């Protein structure tokens, strides 16, 4: 070995961590396309 | 509570009715409580009977 290795050197390094990925996410186009109306007391 | 609260708040209505019941119970206790009630507190010297 001539110099310090990558495996040893990484111990001082901070990894970039992503938020967990969810496979089931879909664009959900219908909710975006529909028009939403507020109801005063849950009755229409 | 979330759905049926306009024009009246359900939680507030329930609380008001329950508090009314509690106050009626307090009035009953002030008279008939076995240890601090008026009827228990009266003394034999202060008790009389109808003719």
């Amino acid at each position: 070995q001539l110099a310090l290795g990558d495996h040893a050197a990484r111990q001082l390094a901070n990894a970039t961590k992503t938020a967990p990925q969810l496979s089931t996410i879909t664009p959900r186009w219908l909710t975006h396309l529909l028009q939403w109306i507020p109801v005063e007391a849950g009755i229409y | 509570a979330d759905l049926y609260s306009s024009p009246h708040d359900q939680i507030k209505e329930q609380l008001r009715l329950t508090i009314e019941t509690i106050k009626e119970r307090q009035e009953s206790e002030l008279i008939n409580n076995p240890e601090y009630g008026l009827l228990a507190s009266v003394t034999d010297d202060q008790r009389i009977s109808t003719l």
